[PDB]
């Protein structure tokens, strides 16, 4: 009934890609747009897509475009979004946020011409002069945006217009032309590819010409005469002019004035196409799913389907006409989804499945390719299964939760993968002490390797001496006659700094160089030559060094109107900070914010309200802690990390114009929080790797690759961290240092087979084939991977009534092959990933695996009920002619004798059954230890014999079901359009009943099971972006008695469901269904009380509506259900989160306008924080 | 023989994962190698031509050679039943069409016949005016009669509690389904009624005529009251169908004609349907692409339309031998039946890859 759905992994994979302004006119930015995200890359010189800007949408981009306005500054964007939405944006200066210029909502009932099913998607073009902007809604309707800077629109009615175009393959503008003309693909006449002889070719072309102010609209430049299939058209650039089209088999030029040139590419065009075409010498290939885009004038580059990119060049004679077109083979890449040139040889491609990527190319007329940094992308997750690692150390093998992580297989093709994603960072111990009593820590380097471990603790200060064999040092030195503030390396790793309370301590090494003693000290800050020093009652005093090596006294100039609270040093290796430069930050009791330029000391940045926490800053309560660190490529951005009353707000820092030229911007979290010790403890190059360890009830590792993109990763394996330090030794390698709660200080190095670059580490498997399943085996601890290959097809099969015949494909050798997939079955070992050699189940010629799951049949040879099995359900596709008939494959892992120097061959199938059934297998379960496969209508539950499988029990179900579930001996099943059809299994009579069902119909990628305390809940993902649950009340009378199920709750989410898991609760007995959606992220749903849930209700309906959504949008009309009768009962936990995002300034005025205090919501949204923190 | 639903939708689950739209989808190219990448309907979404079924299958033909008036799908799309003039239930096989069994269920021919929303119920209706519920199973179950005249159509409401019966007496009578019993009768028709299709959402009873003063009177379910009277033909409207949204009217008459009515602007009139050069009396909607449909005639033409095209999309003049009085599609949308005039009945699919059409269809 009640949840509430949060986010967990945001979206990877992009669809959308353009090169325009987004910050300023000077520099350009690469904008990818996925799934209702939106992201701004730069580019550095190898050459890395550096993150610039990242924004969250609350909807799914449709189409993408941008046009800069004349006057602004900036180049805007135009963003379509579901149900005809045009959103033009632009970036902020001031606030970094990207403003909002326009909305225009056109979702108009007479506008849909009776279709209430909405199949075509929003398209928006702009001119290349930049005239005005384009809209196709619906497929029928033009909407025209003329160029506050904006011009009221005009819907253009297509079909009212000559020649009745009735469609709309593509539509661009041209070049040239001071109107600004409209291209437009149709079919006035639309055929099907199957069916040509009865219609032969029919799409056309209307250019049509703009007038804004007069408007009306002649028709200049029909066609009518070209191929049945063409795809999208490409405007040819300005001077040549005209228009490419691909068709899927020919490739034609057009031009107004210029007679059509087109020419076939693979030959099929033999029966099916009459326009005139010629055959293109060397090239033989297919343009049906291709991403093409152009270099300057009179080149080019096309990336076709499989990955392959082409370099068309347009053979141009004296008259600025086409002579021909050629083709060479250049190299081959990423599966796209987009194509961008970006300046002057480089290109990138962006992919939905597969790494999006960028390229290089110089010249060899033929060009050669050079890959650069590539970004990280989980695709199309398709199944996934819950695993449990292998390596965690022996020091932790005591924790009361699972320890568990996730395998997904992603991507598609030849970029299918398998990715292995986790949450918190599991660490090796390789050394663990007990050292009761010292709570602080630090590491100094002393003549790389880290030399002396320094301990303070209440009485007294250990020394530590690292090296070969790590010891406890008793000689003179540093004082240990009492604690040690903080002792950190000044100078660049060569002189040692400690200071004590009465002084300030140097060190060169084993000798003290010189004593300085100075109300009870703090802490202080030695960061880059400079020394400030912080006592209780708010003095502060600053050193230097001064070679002549010896430290002067300089204190501050400074006029206290109240006391200082904390401090901060930082400097500026590549740093905005304009007006290396070295930087003081003082923060008063009053609640103000200082920074200070440090050689003089002069206020140059003032925050009147430095507490609280106001988004966005600008120049003119009880902080514990503030830390100014630089993190990326050259410590380039800066970050502001404070400690505020039990509440974690981190800034980060943008240009923006006596003053600094900065302004800070909060950024979200999922952290809470519940002498001085450092909390905020900055490390260099732990396993290459730059940034803050965050010290707390909740540790978080805070890191920035050389990518820009911010990521906190958890550690929630040995409880709370009191202390850490960086620390890099012999026989330990570039390492961390930290105290458990309990006392332990723990040698740790992080595993090296992750990659933290990504929002969670995955390592990200590659198998160059498809993969289809994957199922862990809790026996003998392998993973079992059903995947494809590409081969081309050459026969086909017929029914010829007596046996089966097949016929040889024989056509010319300029044909191109269509594609027959074998599947196999492969074996994963967790300990290293790579496929276990010798252990692959291939499949028979014709045959596809339609289900994989881990099932546990009864057997009477263990001493639990269960085994735990891997079966397989499959069939052959050999056209429709032929009768589908599958196979069960029921398979055991096995522990054998392992082959000399292969330590992985241990493991190996044994194929237990492996029978043709009556009919195709479509899916499979396990109840009881009962295997409940589902042939044709019927939904057979075998039983497991000796070494066959026998029947007792079935019923007749719907069309194709095609996923089941089932938990204590009640079935769930889901078909392609009946959408449900639950059982049940009595055990003394071998009956199957049907207990109820949907009686609407519907369309279900897949199911799951919610579970609540007594409430089971039937989770189904609908092919149209929703979830819904399902009950079975029979007590309820708006149901039919026990027959009719009753959907809950109901909830839009952006993307696609394959995949359900559970896992337990930390919330007596309610578990967690997660799930990973399709377009790269994953989710929750976490049930809740109803008492909790309208405190919340009451809480969505407040921020949804005082609160200034990106893209004009709405948060509720987006989360109502399907598109884009309801009963919505699940929470917008992405729009909860932004009530963490606010000031407790402004926090406390949507508490009072629901009447509560901001203390009791902190305490509602944070628990479910807090059980949600798995894998 | 046989035409296997089962390779395309398995082609269309793997299609399903790395597909975002049908802008994304590998376009089938047209040779008699590319036979796996079918998809059914519901994957190549739009493109509605598809499906526009031109493949002869097989003819479906008693022993008895009876002429057959009713044909509707089994709504698993297990079986087909069939409605014949000896009130016999005649029920062929889905995939391979052979032979299930032969029932006798009226003393009448069967007029007509429809399943329920949920696979629970099937209304039956004959010649003499009894009305019978069948099971799933075939079972007969409680019987009654409807009307003194034959019963010429039925339907019910959108759930499974009320039908209404139009006869040849001009009377449209209101049921009961679990009581049997007659809510209110209909009157001030004209003359005979001759079909009756209830509205998805909003309960309306949509009634054609043969009678010309009063062609299609829209009606009440709730109150006795004449909604609205639109007369749209010449003469004796024949079948009226509605899309499973709401939106539309679709009526078919002995005009030659088939007309799109809103039922929101009945003032205005939406795109007519010419070409049937005899009467068109079959009407089917296609139930997964909303705006297409296939409709027969009395000459034994069959024709599919879609609404937005002016000519028709494809279809068979003087193919099926007699008339054609219903058309039944699958809940797939693959093969498409029909009830011939004669003593068979024909099925249709659709047209393969890379095929030329050269036999005594199509060309």
């Amino acid at each position: 009934m009640y949840a509430v759905y949060k986010q967990a992994h945001p979206p990877t994979g992009l669809e959308f890609s353009m090169y325009c302004n987004f910050f300023n006119n000077s520099e350009r930015n690469l904008v990818v747009a996925g799934t209702s995200q939106l992201y701004v890359y730069r580019l550095n010189r190898r050459e890395k897509l550096e993150l610039a800007a990242s924004f969250s949408f609350f909807g799914n981009v449709m189409s993408m475009a941008s046009v800069q306005l004349a006057g602004a500054k900036r180049d805007a964007l135009l963003l379509s979004f579901k149900d005809a939405k045009l959103s033009v944006v632009e970036y902020d200066p001031g606030t970094h946020d990207l403003k909002t210029l326009s909305l225009h909502y056109f979702e108009e009932p007479e506008l849909r011409d009776g279709f209430v099913q909405n199949v075509h998607t929003p398209r928006v073009r702009v001119d290349p002069d930049g005239r005005c902007a384009a809209m196709l809604v619906y497929g029928t309707r033009l909407v025209v945006l003329p160029f506050s800077s904006f011009l009221p629109s005009y819907i253009i009615d297509v079909r009212a217009l000559d020649e009745k175009l009735l469609n709309i393959i593509d539509l661009q503008f041209l070049h040239g032309y001071y109107e600004p003309t409209l291209l437009i693909l149709f079919e006035p006449n639309q055929t099907w590819p199957g069916r040509v002889a009865v219609r032969q070719d029919t799409c056309s072309i209307v250019a049509i010409s703009l007038n804004i102010t007069q408007k009306v609209h002649p028709v200049i430049w029909s066609l009518t005469s070209l191929p049945f299939d063409c795809t999208q058209a490409l405007a040819v650039p300005k001077p040549i002019g005209g228009v490419v089209v691909f068709a899927v088999n020919s490739l034609l030029y057009l031009n107004q004035s210029v007679p059509p040139y087109g020419v076939a590419l693979n030959s099929l065009t033999t029966g099916t196409t009459a326009f005139p075409l010629r055959t293109q010498e060397g090239v033989r290939i297919t343009l049906d799913c291709a991403q093409a885009t152009f270099i300057s004038y009179d080149k080019m580059v096309i990336s076709l389907k499989g990955g392959e990119i082409y370099v068309l060049t347009l053979i141009t004679d004296g008259m600025r006409s086409v002579r021909a077109f050629h083709f060479d083979k250049a190299a081959a890449s990423v599966l796209t989804t987009s194509m961008v040139t970006m300046e002057p040889g480089y290109l990138f491609l962006g992919s939905r499945l597969g790494n999006s990527l960028l390229l290089k190319y110089t010249e060899k007329a033929t060009y050669s390719f050079e890959v650069c940094d590539s970004i990280l992308n989980i695709g199309p997750c398709a199944n996934a299964a819950v695993g449990e690692p292998a390596f965690l150390s022996e020091e932790f093998q005591n924790s009361p939760e699972p320890d568990l992580e996730i395998v997904v297989c992603s991507g598609h093709g030849k970029n299918g993968a398998l990715s292995v994603l986790q949450k918190s960072i599991r660490p090796q111990v390789v050394t663990t002490f007990e050292l009761p009593g010292c709570y602080d820590m630090w590491t100094v380097i002393a003549p790389r390797r880290h030399g002396f471990l320094i301990l303070s603790r209440e009485d007294s200060t250990m020394i530590l001496q690292t090296g070969q064999e790590i010891m406890e040092l008793d000689t003179s030195g540093f004082a240990t006659q009492g604690p040690t503030v903080f002792a950190g390396n000044i100078g660049d790793n060569r002189y040692i700094v400690q200071v004590s309370p009465l002084g300030i301590r140097l060190l060169e090494g084993v000798n003290q160089l010189h004593f300085i003693p100075v109300a009870p000290i703090v802490q202080c800050a030695v960061a880059d030559p400079y020394v400030v020093i912080m006592s209780a009652e708010g003095h502060v005093t600053m050193f230097l060094l001064k070679s002549d090596h010896r430290l002067a006294l300089h204190k501050p100039p400074l006029h206290h109107q109240s006391k200082v609270i904390t401090l901060c040093l930082y400097r500026d290796l590549s740093g905005m900070f304009t007006t290396p430069t070295h930087w003081c930050l003082l923060v008063r009791e009053n609640g103000t914010m200082e920074i200070y330029q440090l050689p003089d000391w002069r206020l140059v940045f003032l925050v009147k309200n430095f507490p609280v926490g106001q988004r966005v800053l600008v120049d003119s309560p009880l902080v514990k802690e503030v830390l100014l660190v630089a993190l990326g490529s050259r410590q380039s951005r800066p970050y502001l990390l404070v400690h505020v009353d039990q509440e974690l707000l981190i800034y980060e820092a943008f240009p923006h114009d006596g003053n600094l030229k900065v302004r800070f911007k909060k950024v979200p979290h999922n952290i809470n929080f519940r002498g001085r010790v450092a909390r905020f403890r900055y490390f260099e190059d732990i396993y290459g790797y730059s940034g803050v360890f965050i010290c707390g009830p909740s540790p978080h590792w805070l890191l920035v690759t050389g990518r820009g993109a911010l990521r906190l990763h958890p550690m929630a394996i040995d409880g709370p961290v009191d202390s850490f330090a960086p620390f890099h030794n012999v026989n330990c390698p570039r390492g961390f240092l930290y105290f458990n709660r309990q006392g332990e200080l723990r040698i740790s190095v992080l595993p090296a087979y992750l990659s933290y670059d990504a929002p969670w580490p995955v390592r990200k498997i590659p198998l160059r084939c498809t993969a289809h399943y994957v199922a862990y085996h809790v026996e003998s601890k392998v993973y079992a991977v059903a995947t494809s290959t590409n081969t081309p097809c050459a026969r086909i099969p017929r029914m010829t009534g007596e046996e089966k015949e097949f016929e040889t494909i024989e056509r010319d050798e300029r044909y191109i092959h269509p594609q027959q997939e074998a599947f196999s079955i492969q074996l994963i070992s967790p300990v290293s990933w790579e496929a276990i050699p010798n252990a692959r189940i291939e499949l028979q010629e014709w045959e596809h695996v339609t289900c994989m799951k881990t099932v546990s049949l009864r057997s009477e040879e263990t001493v639990s009920g269960l085994k735990g099995y891997v079966a397989a359900g499959t069939c052959l596709m050999q056209g429709e002619e032929v009768t589908c008939r599958g196979r069960i494959l029921i398979m055991d892992v096995i522990e054998v004798v392992p082959e000399p120097g292969q330590p992985l061959t241990k493991n190996k199938f044994k194929v237990l059954y492996e029978k043709e059934q009556k009919g195709p297998v479509t899916a499979l379960c396990h109840c009881n230890g009962h295997l409940v496969s589902a042939i044709g209508q019927k939904i057979f539950l075998w039983s497991l014999r000796a070494s066959e499988l026998t029947g007792m029990a079935f019923i007749d179900t719907q069309l194709y079901i095609h996923q089941m579930i089932s938990v204590k001996n009640f079935i769930l099943a889901a078909d392609v359009m009946k959408s449900i059809s639950l059982l049940r299994y009595q055990e003394e009579s071998k009956t199957l009943s049907l207990v109820s069902r949907d009686a609407k119909p519907l369309e279900v990628y897949s199911v799951d099971f919610m579970v609540d305390n007594a409430q089971l809940g039937f989770l189904v993902s609908d092919r149209d972006r929703n979830l819904m649950v399902y009950m079975y009340l029979p007590e309820a009378k708006e149901s039919f008695g026990g027959m009719r199920l009753l959907r809950r709750a109901d909830f839009h989410v952006g993307a696609h469901v394959n995949t359900f898991w559970r896992t337990p609760c930390r919330w007596e007995n309610k578990h967690i269904t997660w799930f990973a959606t399709l377009d790269g992220g994953i989710g929750l749903l976490l049930p809740m009380q109803e008492k909790t849930y309208r405190r919340l209700l009451m809480l969505q309906n407040a921020l949804t509506t005082m609160l200034p959504h990106h893209a004009g949008l709405n948060p509720r009309a987006f989360r109502m259900l399907h598109v884009d009768n309801a009963v919505r009962n699940v929470l917008d936990g992405e729009l909860l989160n932004r009530y963490l995002y606010l000031s407790t300034m402004e926090r406390s005025e949507l508490a009072k306008k629901i009447g509560t205090t901001p203390d009791i919501i902190l305490d509602d949204l944070l628990e479910t924080d807090r059980v949600t923190a798995h894998f | 023989k046989t035409i296997d639903y089962n390779p395309s939708v398995i082609k269309y689950l793997e299609n399903r994962i790395w597909q975002r739209d049908q802008r994304d989808m590998r376009a089938i190219q047209p040779d008699a190698g590319y036979y796996n990448d079918l998809v059914p309907p519901i994957g190549m979404l739009n493109n509605p031509m598809n499906a526009v079924t031109t493949k002869f299958v097989r003819t479906s033909t008693n022993k008895v050679k009876c002429p057959v008036f009713v044909v509707r799908w089994t709504p698993e799309g297990r079986r087909l039943v069939t409605g014949a003039s000896s009130g016999e239930f005649t029920l062929w096989n889905g995939l391979t069409f052979n032979f299930e069994t032969i029932l006798q269920a009226h003393d009448s021919p069967v007029r007509a016949m429809t399943w329920s929303h949920n696979d629970m119920w099937m209304l039956t209706a004959d010649h003499g005016g009894y009305v019978k519920y069948w099971q799933s199973n075939m079972n007969n179950v409680k019987m009654f009669q409807a009307h003194k005249e034959a019963i010429r159509e039925a339907s019910f409401s959108p759930t499974d509690n009320k039908f209404a019966t139009c006869s040849d007496d001009g009377t449209v009578r209101i049921w009961d389904f679990l009581r049997c019993h007659e809510e209110r009768i209909l009157r001030g028709h004209g003359a005979d009624v001759k079909c009756v299709d209830w509205h998805p959402t909003k309960g309306l009873v949509v009634s054609g005529s043969k009678d010309s003063q009063q062609p299609i009177k829209f009606w009440d379910p709730k109150t006795g009251q004449s909604l609205a009277t639109l007369h749209a033909h010449k003469n004796t409207v024949m079948e009226v169908k509605l899309n499973l949204n709401g939106n539309w009217l679709l009526t078919a008459s002995r005009d030659h004609l088939c007309k799109l009515f809103d039922i929101r602007n009945l003032k205005e009139e939406l795109q007519v349907f010419r070409g049937h050069k005899k009467e068109a009396t079959a009407v089917a909607w296609h139930p997964v692409h909303e705006g297409l449909f296939a409709s027969g005639g009395s000459d034994g033409s069959l024709l599919f339309w879609h609404v937005g095209v002016e000519k028709e999309v494809g279809g068979m003049e003087m193919a099926h031998e007699g008339m054609i009085w219903s058309l039944a599609w699958h809940p797939l949308g693959h093969i498409l039946c029909s009830g011939s005039n004669d003593h068979t009945s024909k099925f249709w699919t659709r047209n393969r890859p890379g095929d030329k059409m050269r036999d005594r269809y199509n060309l």
